[PDB]
RNA sequence: AGUAUGGGAGAGGAUGGUAGAAUUCCAGGUGUAGCGGUGAAAUGCGUAGAGAUCUGGAGGAAUACCGAUGGCGAAGGCAGCCAUCUGGCCUAAUACUGACGCUGAGGUACGAAAGCAUGGGGAGCAAACAGGAUUAGAUACCCUGGUAGUCCAUGCCGUAAACGAUGUCUACUAGCCGUUGGGGCCUUUGAGGCUUUAGUGGCGCAGCUAACGCGAUAAGUAGACCGCCUGGGGAGUACGGUC
């Protein structure tokens, strides 16, 4: 599980202002963290289906985050799915 | 509280080992389920009997 | 790290071996990392019941912070231990320090 | 663990035996394990017991 | 032949039957008799008078190995309990304390089903 | 509508250990004619020694008391204790993004019990079956036995009175009495009393309803989207198709 250190290097590394946690930048970010960290964890118990239902529901935000800032902004929509290695 | 506190233990417990319902003893329902685990923990700890 | 703590049982005839056995663990806490922030010796007690046909042990408290690798090794090493009769570990948030009843 | 004193008679020893059960409830326990039941049956049953439990309620207090 | 001062009743007390055995401490048997035994066959083993009778024999029994003073234990919730104690105190002996030591199981094994008649 | 930081409650989920009670069986002492079962009996067990009582051993399954109109979960469901991995919820104040929302045809995931496939395990219970009763007959209810199954691992099946017989989301509309998890205030020394919030219950005004009844957890007053109904049988049936 990512600690506290690990989730301010990544809000220092996407934050588009100075006390800024509320970007979809930041929020994508903190999402594909923890969904890539969780893998591990379906890894070894195959049969949590009870957890892999919060997986699914971080997957659907990122997702509708994603949409959102592809409408507003499509440079930052591309340098954030190019900085996050997200195929789309 | 906690499992040594055997001295406060033996208050909620009858003659035959039994545990004493908060309707009884006057009890909160936080501090009752509280109770009922450092009492489970004192038996496999054999502090206090299991029954008898 | 986390804070644990062990509570064993031992046999009265390998009492004399408690000292031994205890500096021991508390050594291996300190090569892997550790601070026993108390240790206890509730001395000989009456059991409630009978354990294996036996009737009075030592009792032994420890509070530790370890890690998982050492955690493991700890219990394999009170599950291996023909001595140690029963052993109950609990984790806790805090360090306990202060005295506690039964060290009478 | 009914442990008579000095003095008290057979039938004392008995009724004040036969108080203590009472007061401890194994017969009841052991009525339970005689057939086996159902959980819906069981549930219905401690709805049931809950219910008059709160008519009871209110009846004492008013 | 062997004496004992101190001895044990146990009294196995059905819904069918009525059984009172009598043992020393370490639990040797020394004598016993059941309801059974004194006619009283079938449905009539169970009731009350049959109990106190069988508790008079087994009393009287235990006599002749010369039992004083002794210490009743009660299992089964049987409707014979009651006179099966108290003929032991009819017959002469002295009860030290009487208990109840019925099995209760910590949610175990499955009863069989229940009887639709 | 969402994000970061402090705190809190819980049978939420997955994996692995471990403890006590009880049932069955086995071995051994004490001991001797019954035990068992029913409305009453009988089948059955026992003098190559039961039942009862005491000691030791093996194995499987379930977790008394606490226990609650309690709690957690989308639903199905989840109860001994401990460790590891892990989801959601409640609560305070600032800070941040700036409509990023609601519903949802097709689709897809989960989904009690019984059942199926491969390999294990098997204490108790127990469809099928065997015997004893009852009865005009008993195919059943009752009794004595008892195999699948109930348990574990890996998959399938996709159905229940899967029910609150009440789709999801939002706002508004008298009161009174309880209970669970938090926040705030007041006493005044520690136990109580007021509020506010998210759940869970009992009455009840207006309103609604064929009536029963519902009534801030609406079946009231309104808005958005979806599913479904059109007399009873034939019939959730035939044909075709998909699995």
């Amino acid at each position: 599980a990512l600690t506290n250190a690990d989730r301010a290097e990544i809000i220092a590394k996407f934050a588009r202002a100075e006390n800024d946690t509320g970007s979809p930048e930041v929020q994508v970010a903190l999402l594909t963290a923890q969904i890539n960290d969780l893998q591990g964890h379906f890894k070894a118990h195959k049969h949590d289906h009870h957890s892999r239902r919060g997986l699914i529901r971080m997957v659907n935000q990122r997702r509708k985050l994603l949409d959102y800032l592809n409408g507003k902004d499509h440079e930052r929509y591309t340098a954030l799915i190019g900085a996050l290695g997200l195929r789309r | 509280i906690d499992y040594k506190d055997i001295d406060t233990l033996k208050q909620y417990i009858t003659e035959n080992g039994k545990i004493v319902p908060s309707r009884i003893t006057g009890t909160k329902a936080r501090y009752q389920r509280q109770l009922a685990l450092a009492i489970k923990q004192a038996r496999y700890l054999s502090l206090i009997p299991y029954t008898d | 790290m986390r804070h644990y703590e062990i509570v064993l049982l031992v046999h009265p005839d390998q009492s004399d071996q408690v000292v031994g056995m205890v500096e021991r663990y508390i050594s291996q806490i300190k090569e892997a990392d550790g601070q026993i922030h108390r240790l206890e010796d509730w001395g000989r007690r009456q059991l409630a019941y009978p354990i294996n046909k036996i009737h009075k042990a030592h009792y032994i408290l420890m509070n530790v912070e370890c890690g998982q690798s050492t955690l493991d090794e700890l219990e394999e090493l009170f599950r291996y231990n023909d001595a140690i009769i029963r052993n109950l570990i609990i984790r806790r948030e805090h360090a306990i320090t202060e005295e506690s009843l039964l060290a009478k | 663990q009914v442990k008579l004193k000095e003095g008290e008679p057979v039938d004392v020893a008995i009724r004040r035996f036969k108080r203590s059960c009472e007061k401890a409830g194994v017969l009841a326990d052991v009525r339970k394990r005689e057939f086996y039941e159902k959980p819906t049956q069981e549930r219905k049953r401690k709805k049931a017991a809950a219910v008059k439990r709160y008519q009871k309620k209110l009846a004492r207090e008013s | 032949t062997r004496t004992v001062s101190e001895g044990v009743a146990h009294i196995h007390a059905s819904f069918n039957n009525t059984i009172v055995t009598i043992t020393d401490r370490q639990g040797n048997a020394l004598a016993w008799a059941t309801s059974g035994g004194q006619g009283f066959r079938g449905s009539r083993k169970s009731t009350p008078f049959a109990a106190q009778v069988a508790a008079e024999v087994a009393g009287k029994a235990a006599l002749d190995y010369g039992l004083k003073n002794l210490d009743v234990l009660v299992k089964g919730p049987g409707p014979g309990r009651e006179s099966a104690v108290r003929a032991l105190g009819a017959v002469g002996y002295k009860i030290n304390s009487i208990t109840d030591v019925t099995p209760i199981p910590h949610n175990g094994c499955r009863p069989p089903k229940k009887r639709r008649v």
